[PDB]
RNA sequence: GGGGACGGGUGAAACAGGAUGAUCCCGCCGAGACCGCCGGCCGCGCAGGCGCCUGCCAAGACCGCCUCUGUCAAUCAAGGGCGAAGGCCGGGGGCUAGAAGGCGAUCAGACACCACCGUAUUCCCGGCCGUAAACGGUGCCGCCCCGCGGCCGGCGCGCGCGUCCCGCCGGCCGCCCAGGGAAACCGGGAGGCUCCGGGCUCUGGGGGGAGUAUGGCCGCAAGGCUGAAACUUGAAGGCAUUGACGGAGGGGUACCACCAGACGUGGAGUCUGCGGCUCAAUCUGACUCAACGCGCGCACCUCACCAGGCCCGGACGCGCGGAGGACCGACAGCCGGGCGCGCUUUCGCGAUCGCGCGGGUGGUGGUGCAUGGCCGCUCCCAGCCCGUGGCGCGAGCCGUCUGCUCCAUUGCGACAACGAGCGAGACCCCGGCCGCGGGCGCCGCGGGACGGCCCGCGGCAGCGGGAGGACGGCGGGGCGAUAGCAGGUCUGUGAUGCCCUCAGACGCCCUGGGCCGCACGCGCGCUACACUGGCGGGGCCAGCCGGCGCCCGCCAGGACGCGCGGAGCCCCCGCCGUGGCCGGGACCGCGGGCUGGAACGCCCCCGCGCACCAGGAAUGUCUUGUAGGCGCCCGCCCCCACCGCG
């Protein structure tokens, strides 16, 4: 039977969205259904931040950060765990968790 | 995709029982 | 450590509301004498009877400061009974315009 | 140009790339594709579809409206136009990716997945094609219908005045009251429908055969469209519930699992099972865990098997016969291991009854898949479930928790559930410690310990330590839920259905022999491979629990008596001394004992002196008095343990 309402992409009031490559997997999935993260982190691992900014010297030197958006196909994101199998319930709930 | 590659399958033979018509008549 | 079984929790809890009185907060011995009287608590077995008066001593320790549920203190109800039918004096509580000049009232116009 | 040696690529590699300087860095140039992040429960479009900048050209819905027309409309065979991608036909163009093709891996194979190279293609123009899970798997126009939010476009109302607020209209959506439905779900309908009728078009009628065949039409082709029958079959299918499984996720948990270690097996010589082989017979059971020192010690008995033999122990009841003969016993020879067993024979004895029939009594004979009982296994599990109430047409759910905690549905905090019960715990046996009483003998009754205290951390349940204390957080055992297995036992059983057998016995005995043979394969074990050892004297230490003396014999053992009683290891001093040696003790020739009716059983003395010099691929058990080493007792038992249980 019909798992998803939305049927698992979000296509409203459209015929056709484009086409996004997982980065991991390099498949084709249509923009709707893919994961769409993005993430902000800082350009350095926070273990070597304070380091690095006492070696700059540079003074008021901001570490930068980095923004990308990673977008991944379901079996290229359930496999990663950054989607997961949900209870049928729990599944409805479209609320990020945290 | 069995249903498919039946219907590739079921072309192959169509298009060689096609020739054999072709050598007659 | 060892988590307690609902026979010895639910019998201590029955103890610990019948006997608040007799019982001590930190003592295991003075509260096993308590429990092993056979007339306000008849538990058989030595190793019941110690694993019912030990759940007993670490409950009396819990009445005594910040109380749990399922225990029934004659002590705490009296003071929440005399909250609970406290009176607060004159009542502040006895002294959206348009509304009121709605109604007709016109309480505190003007 | 610079600089110097490896780059690529993967899951790990490898094939190409490199001193003709790769990769890397920077400048610069050419080529074609493509338009990021913004980018969406945004929007537009008839769908297919649509995102660079700057113009140009023609649109379209929506909204507002006291503008015009006056039914001009709805849905639609045929007919016209459009239609992703791939394909095709001409021109081009050619950066990337990449059907084919080629390679390098992989694997049992791999011409697959993955790496690498790369043609058509991808892109544009002029056409063909005419299809997609072209999907909202939901035709179109119309009416009413229940709240609650989001977004988008236009417009109106208040109000200071804000990209407010409240509407309205059109669109896109989410939840959902009824209602509907086989349910999932729909609820802007899949509502207003067995209480059935607004209009119009299209399609289906069990599953195959088969979208096949043939005919038509269409296309350059690929193919499209229209579309059978013969014949076959009893289901195919939808949705949901429960289990099982997952190379699914999240929690846990266990030395029958691993870490970390130990100590082994497998190698060998033996002991001893199992298969195979051979037999007169080698009685059989059973075969992953959950078969294989298991069915509690096979000379006979056991013993179920083989080759001979002996009777009745066939009760009872009837027809018949019958006490001077129903029956039954035998000497001597003879045959026969043998037994008046029979025979020759010629003396005994007394219904102990014969026969026929009907009916028994048996059977270690079959069928454990006909059964009981008992055990093994799932399960060293923590789970199983009831009453009443709630939810669904129901199967079946809730309780019985996806939170935390625990050895554990062990608890706590909750909660359409609310109260229970079983298993868990408690219990029981043992141990260690302390009192009291008793005492031929250490053996009777109690206590002690509970996560109680202390410190941290935790609503809590608990958690980590510190202590004190014989003892610390399941000390080791016994018992063992629920539902099953078509696990095993009919050869334990006056447990037993049915079949077989049933005096030429499958009854029950008696002699002899096998089960213990053995080209071989395998499972427990045992002893070794030595010096931390062997060999000689000396010390001497237990516990479940338990007799001894004296004399002779090399021991083994014996005789004659009586009332009693005790280990190895290790320690100590010698010796041999790295040699298959004195390691090791398999084999094999005399001999001495024992037990029994009888050796083929066991013990012992002098020889004799096998492998094995540390065991491959695999595999098992184990966390303190544990592993391992080292003795000892008991079970079965004439004797006998390399076994089991202690």
């Amino acid at each position: 039977p019909v798992k998803r309402r939305n049927n698992g992409r979000s296509k409203y009031n459209c015929g056709h969205t484009n086409i996004v490559r997982c980065q991991n997997c390099h498949r084709c999935v249509p923009k709707d259904k893919v994961i769409k993260r993005f993430t902000i982190r800082n350009i350095v691992d926070n273990t070597i931040a304070d380091d690095v900014l006492n070696a700059c010297v540079i003074q008021g030197f901001a570490i930068p950060k980095l923004y990308n958006k990673v977008q991944y196909c379901v079996s290229c994101s359930i496999h990663n765990h950054i989607v997961r199998v949900r209870s049928r319930e729990d599944r409805k709930i479209r609320t990020p968790p945290k | 995709m069995r249903a498919k590659w039946a219907k590739k399958r079921m072309r192959k033979l169509k298009r060689k029982r096609r020739h054999m018509k072709a050598r007659s008549k | 450590g060892k988590v307690r079984t609902k026979t010895i929790k639910r019998a201590a809890r029955k103890i610990v509301e019948n006997n608040y009185e007799s019982l001590k907060p930190k003592d295991f011995q003075n509260n096993k004498a308590i429990c092993s009287k056979r007339n306000v608590a008849i538990i058989p077995s030595k190793r019941l009877r110690n694993k019912v008066a030990g759940y007993v001593t670490t409950l009396m320790n819990r009445v005594v400061k910040g109380p749990v549920h399922g225990i029934s203190l004659r002590l705490q109800e009296e003071e929440r009974e005399r909250r609970d039918n406290y009176a607060p004096k004159k009542s502040e509580f006895d002294v959206t315009q348009q509304m009121i000049d709605s109604i007709g009232f016109k309480c505190m116009s003007t």
